[PDB]
């Protein structure tokens, strides 16, 4: 698997945590892992897709904290 | 512009569990030659049970083409 597939796999797990009302600390742990991983991947192979994946994870976490 | 729209719509479809929309968006990314978007969307579709690993490989190949 390459970089975006690894992120998508984690994003699916993150969506599960949100839908099942997992504790916010668990949502944040995984969202922050995705954010850091996407930032590193973007520096290596820049793409609009990686920027959007990063933003999706940041937005999901922001909404989860509200 | 359109890459971002496709990726965000796929994330929404994944959150809603809409396998048909995931496959439709996957088909769009593939036809338009968006490799990164194809790989990302194909993996969401695989995790959702909408496609198989062999189908994923074929979609990725077609997008690269």
């Amino acid at each position: 698997m390459g970089a975006v597939e690894r992120l998508a796999e984690k994003a699916y797990e993150l969506l599960k945590l949100v839908k099942e009302a997992a504790p916010l600390e668990e949502v944040k742990e995984l969202a922050d892992e995705i954010i850091a991983e996407a930032e590193a991947a973007l520096a290596e192979k820049p793409s609009v897709e990686l920027k959007v994946i990063l933003e999706l994870a940041k937005e999901l976490l922001e909404e989860a904290e509200k | 512009g359109e890459v971002e729209k496709i990726v965000r719509e796929a994330a929404r479809a994944a959150r809603e569990g809409d396998k048909e929309k995931l496959k439709e968006l996957l088909a769009e990314a593939v036809a338009k030659g968006y490799v990164e978007a194809t790989k990302f969307i194909a993996e969401l579709a695989l995790k959702a049970g909408a496609i198989t690993k062999e189908e994923k490989a074929k979609y990725i190949a077609k997008a690269e083409n």
